[PDB]
């Protein structure tokens, strides 16, 4: 639309963005994880029985 | 694990004068070790386990 | 050298994305994340001293 000249942020390489606008070489190579919560160790053992 | 690895770039219109010039500036920063100047000051802090 | 002497149009295999080369011959999208490593033989880490 014009209000910007560029985009300098975290934009992924798309092959759907990468037809309309252009990107230069990576800044940042990187992927896709999954960010789960840290698992604080704790025994399950109710008594000595 | 990784997927998708697409990095992130600068992204500009299709005209972009400056599209020539801040790929090489990306490539040289990388070679010169500027991004990892940045990516100590910014990303690997630690001091967690 | 076979880019820039016109002898082949394309310089597919493992290529890396420099800014010398970039000034003569124009690459693509990278398709393989490279750079720098250094190969050093296995030195172990045996048990914590406080079990
Ligand atoms: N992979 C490099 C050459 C091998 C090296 O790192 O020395 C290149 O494509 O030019």
């Amino acid at each position: 639309s014009g209000q910007a000249d560029m985009i300098v942020a975290p934009l992924t390489i798309n092959n759907e963005r990468a037809q309309y606008i252009e990107f230069s070489k990576p800044f940042k190579y990187q992927g896709l994880t999954i960010l789960v919560k840290k698992e604080i160790p704790r025994s399950t053992l109710d008594s000595f029985m | 694990e990784l997927f998708f690895r697409s990095g992130f770039g600068i992204g500009m219109r299709k005209d972009s004068p400056w599209k020539q010039n801040v790929s090489l500036s990306i490539l040289k920063s990388h070679e010169n070790g500027f991004m990892e100047d940045l990516d100590k000051t910014w990303v690997r802090y630690q001091e967690c386990d | 050298g076979e880019v820039v002497m016109k002898r082949a149009y394309m310089a597919v295999g493992s290529l890396t994305i420099n800014e010398e080369r970039s000034e003569v011959v124009d690459f693509s999208v990278p398709f393989i994340e490279t750079g720098i490593s250094v190969m050093v033989s296995r030195s172990n880490g045996t048990v914590s001293p406080s079990a």
